[PDB]
RNA sequence: GGAGUAUGGUCGCAAGGCUGAAACUUAAAGGAA
C-alpha cells in the first residue's frame, strides 16, 4: 500500500499515505517526550516505538489503526529499538552502556550486554540473527554474536561519533556513517576497511540500504541525498 | 574371551569391572544395526586410555568394529596426558578412573585435554563435588581433581588434572542406613567468554526456588577470563546439597544452550536438584553405581546402604547385571522397617579384593 | 521380591519395573522429567522438608563389631 | 634462661606485567615518558 509510518519530538507517530492526501490517521500523545526509534516486523501488524519517556510502546496495525498492546517500563533514555527479520529477537539501547535483546513472544530479556561508556546510537542485527552491531558515540563499533551474547571483535573507527549502521540483506558486509563525513565498507568475517568514501563532507544522519539490489544512500547535514550503485 | 556381553550398553563399565577383577571379556555385536556399524571414534580413544594406565593389557578389534577383546592387565598408572577426542567431554573419561584410582601401582597423575563439559556426561563440579566425596567416605583421603582452562563446546580447549594419591588396599566396609539429614545447598556458576551479569542471574533463578527452603543457599560464583578460559563460550551451573554430619553430596547440572534464558537454567537445575533429592536415599542416582561397586569390590564383607526404589530404574538393573556376569555377586535387598517410605538396605557381601601392584 | 525378579534374565527391565510397578548408562545424568513437569511440581518444597534442619580395644571393636553385623544380617 | 645466626618443615603474607582493561587490543580521560 506504499504506506509510511513517521515519528516526532512530540510523542506522538503520524503516518503518511501516498495514493491519498497526507494524513488519513494520526496518533497523538503516543510519548510525553522525544521518540528516538521505530521498528517495523516481517508482517507489519505491530510497530515498536522508542521514547525519552523511559517507555518501549508496541502499536498494532488495526485494519486502518493504531493501538497499543503492551508498554515496556525502563530505567533510561531510549535510543534505538530494532527487531529481528527472524522476528525472533528485539534489541533495545539505552541511555547506560547496555543492549537489551529481547525474546519477541513474551518479553524474557534473554541478553544485556556491557563495556561500551556511551549510549549506543544505533543497533542492526543480520538477516538470519547471528550478529549484532550496536553503533554508538564512543567512536568504535562493538559487533556482538547473537548466539551467546558475547563479541566477536571491536573496531574504533569513524573519528567523531557513529549515527547510523545498517546491513546488506545477503551477507555478512555492513556500512557505518558518522559525524566526521566518511561511509566505510566492512568485512562480517575478515573485519577489514574494503571501501572508504569521503563524498559528501558533513555530518552524516542518515543511511538505508536496498532489499535486494545494494544502492547505498546516505544523508547529510548539508542537504545531499548520496545513491552509491554498486558494480 | 570368556565372559561375552551383547551390545555397546554401559561399555565403558564394563572394561572397568573387567579390569578390576582381571577376568577377560570379549564385547561383540556393538552397534550392529547401523549404516555405520561398530565402535565410535570416542569408544576407541576410551580404549587407547586403559592401554596407557595398564601394562600388560590386551585389546583386540575386529575388522568389522563390532567385537572387541579385552584381557586385562594389572593397573601401573603412572602420569601421562590423554587427548580426549571432540565428541564426547573429559568428564565421560574421568568417570571410569576414579573406580581404578585407589588401587593403582604408582599415582595417578592423569591430564586430560578436551571439551569439559555437555550434556550427558558429567561437568568438572559433578565430580569434584558428587564424586571424589563418595570416595572420600570408603576411605580414599588424598584424592584431588584440578582444574588448569576450562573448556565448552563445540572447541573446548580445556584442561583438567587428575590426581589421586592415596593407593589403598580395598574400600573400608560402608554401612549407611540412616537417611544423611541436608545440611547446606553449596553450589557452583561458570561461564567462559560471556557477560558476568549472567552468572548472578543464574543464581538469581537458583536462589528463586530456594527461598522457602531454610538451609544455607551459597553458589560460588565463578567467572573465568582469558587464555584459560577455552576458545568456545558457554555457561553453566552445579549445584551441591550437602550433609554437615557425614559429608554425604547430592547434585544435578546442566549447562547452557543456544539462546536459552539464564533464569531458567538457574530455576530448572535448582527443580533438577530437587527432584533428584527426592528420589534419593544416602546417594543420588548419578552417585549409585560409584558406591555399588566400592560395596562390590570391598574386602571380604557385608556392607549396608539406604536406598530408594524410585533410583530403582531400568538403568540400575543392567549395573547389577553386569556385576553378576563378572564377580557373581547377588546383592541383597531387604525392606527398612519405617512404614512412611520405600527404601531398602542393598547389602552386598564384598569381594575379597587387593591391590596386585602396590609396591611393599 | 525384587531380587529375584532381578537375577533371572527372562525379564526384560522394562518388564522387571512393571512387575514391581504394577535406558543406556553411557549418558550421567538420569532420565528426568521437563521442566515443565517439574517446575509446577516443585512450586512447594513441602514434600522434601522431611530432609532438611587404650587403642587397641578401640580398634579392636572396630572387628568386633563388624563380625556380628554380618551375623545378625545373614 | 636470655642473645644471635641458619632454616627444602607447618601457617600467613606477596609478586610482575600503563590503567582505562567487558570475552574484544576498545573511546573519553589520566599516568609515565
Amino acid at each position: 500500500g506504499l504506506l509510511v509510518i513517521l515519528g516526532t519530538r512530540n510523542g506522538e507517530l503520524q503516518l503518511f499515505d501516498l495514493a491519498s492526501s497526507s494524513l488519513l490517521d494520526t496518533i497523538e500523545d503516543a510519548h510525553d517526550a522525544a521518540i528516538w526509534s521505530l521498528d517495523l516486523t516481517s508482517d507489519g501488524k505491530r510497530l515498536v516505538t522508542g521514547s525519552a519517556d523511559k517507555t518501549v510502546k508496541f502499536w498494532d496495525f488495526k485494519v486502518l489503526k493504531l493501538h497499543h498492546d503492551t508498554t515496556l517500563e525502563l530505567t533510561d533514555d531510549i535510543l534505538c529499538v530494532r527487531v529481528s527479520p527472524d522476528d525472533r529477537y528485539l534489541a533495545i539501547s539505552l541511555l547506560d552502556n547496555t543492549v537489551k535483546v529481547f525474546f519477541l513472544d513474551s518479553m524474557k530479556f534473554y541478553l544485556s550486554l556491557y563495556g561500551h561508556k556511551l549510549p549506543v546510537l544505533s543497533i542492526d542485527i543480520s538477516f538470519d540473527s547471528k550478529m549484532i552491531i550496536t553503533s554508538s558515540a564512543d567512536k568504535n563499533i562493538k559487533i556482538w554474536g547473537l548466539d551467546f551474547g558475547d563479541c566477536h571483535k571491536s573496531l574504533f573507527a569513524h573519528q567523531d561519533s557513529i549515527m547510523n549502521v545498517k546491513f546488506l540483506p545477503q551477507s555478512h558486509n555492513f556500512f557505518s556513517c558518522s559525524k566526521d563525513a566518511v561511509v566505510k565498507y566492512w568485512d562480517g568475517e575478515k573485519f577489514e576497511c574494503i571501501q572508504k568514501l569521503y563524498a559528501h563532507q558533513s555530518e552524516v544522519w542518515a543511511l538505508a540500504v536496498a532489499t535486494d539490489g545494494g544502492f547505498v544512500v546516505s544523508s547529510s547535514h548539508d542537504h545531499s541525498i548520496r545513491i552509491w550503485e554498486e558494480t | 574371551k570368556y565372559t561375552t556381553f551383547q551390545g555397546s550398553q554401559n561399555f565403558r563399565l564394563r572394561i572397568v569391572l573387567a579390569t578390576l577383577s582381571g577376568k577377560p571379556i570379549k564385547i561383540e555385536k556393538i552397534r550392529s544395526g547401523d549404516l555405520n556399524p561398530g565402535l565410535k571414534d570416542y569408544e576407541v580413544s576410551f580404549l587407547r586410555l586403559i592401554e596407557s594406565v595398564t601394562n600388560g593389557s590386551v585389546i583386540e578389534i575386529s575388522y568389522t568394529g563390532t567385537t572387541v577383546i579385552y584381557r586385562p592387565g594389572i593397573i601401573v598408572g603412572g602420569a601421562s596426558t590423554h587427548i580426549c577426542p571432540s565428541s564426547k567431554p573429559v568428564g565421560y573419561f574421568v568417570e571410569p578412573m576414579l573406580y581404578l584410582a585407589p588401587f593403582s601401582k604408582k599415582k595417578f597423575s592423569i591430564l586430560f585435554k578436551g571439551i569439559t563439559a555437555s550434556h550427558n556426561d558429567a561437568g568438572i563440579e559433578a565430580i569434584k563435588w558428587g564424586l571424589m566425596p563418595v570416595m572420600e567416605k570408603f576411605g580414599v583421603r588424598e584424592c584431588a581433581l584440578h582444574t588448569l582452562k576450562r573448556g565448552s563446546p563445540p572447541l573446548g580447549g580445556g584442561e583438567v588434572h587428575l590426581v589421586v594419591d592415596s593407593l589403598i588396599a580395598q574400600p573400608i566396609t560402608m554401612h549407611e542406613i540412616d537417611r544423611p539429614i541436608i545440611s547446606s545447598i553449596t553450589g557452583v556458576a561458570y561461564s567462559t567468554r560471556v557477560s558476568p551479569s549472567l552468572v548472578n542471574r543464574m543464581i538469581d533463578g537458583a536462589k528463586k526456588v530456594l527461598k522457602n527452603l531454610q538451609c544455607e543457599v551459597n553458589i560460588t560464583a565463578d567467572v573465568w577470563r582469558g587464555e584459560n578460559s577455552g576458545k568456545s563460550p558457554g555457561w553453566g551451573i552445579t549445584l551441591v546439597a550437602q550433609s554437615k554430619q557425614k559429608g554425604w553430596s547430592y547434585f544435578a547440572e546442566d549447562i547452557g544452550d543456544a539462546g536459552s534464558i539464564p533464569e531458567e537454567l538457574g530455576e530448572k537445575v535448582a527443580c533438577q536438584l530437587l527432584e533428584e533429592i527426592s528420589k534419593s536415599a544416602a546417594v543420588g542416582r548419578n552417585q549409585l553405581p560409584l558406591a555399588i561397586v566400592y560395596m562390590v569390590i570391598g574386602k571380604e564383607d557385608i556392607g549396608r546402604l539406604r536406598i530408594n526404589k524410585e533410583q530403582i530404574d531400568e538403568r540400575f538393573i543392567i549395573l547389577l547385571r553386569d556385576i553378576k556376569k563378572i564377580f557373581n555377586t547377588e546383592v541383597f535387598l531387604k525392606p527398612v522397617d519405617e512404614a512412611d517410605n520405600e527404601d531398602m538396605i542393598a547389602t552386598i557381601k564384598g569381594i575379597g579384593f587387593t591391590n596386585t601392584s602396590k609396591k611393599i | 521380591n525384587i531380587g529375584k525378579l532381578i537375577y533371572m534374565d527372562n525379564i526384560s527391565p522394562e518388564e522387571c519395573i512393571r512387575r514391581w510397578r504394577g535406558v543406556d548408562l553411557e549418558k550421567f545424568v538420569p532420565y528426568f522429567d521437563t521442566f515443565e513437569k517439574l517446575a509446577k511440581k516443585w512450586k512447594s518444597v513441602d514434600a522434601i522438608k522431611e530432609r532438611f534442619l587404650t587403642w587397641y580395644e578401640l580398634q579392636k571393636a572396630k572387628i568386633s563389631k563388624q563380625l556380628e553385623i554380618n551375623n545378625i544380617e545373614y
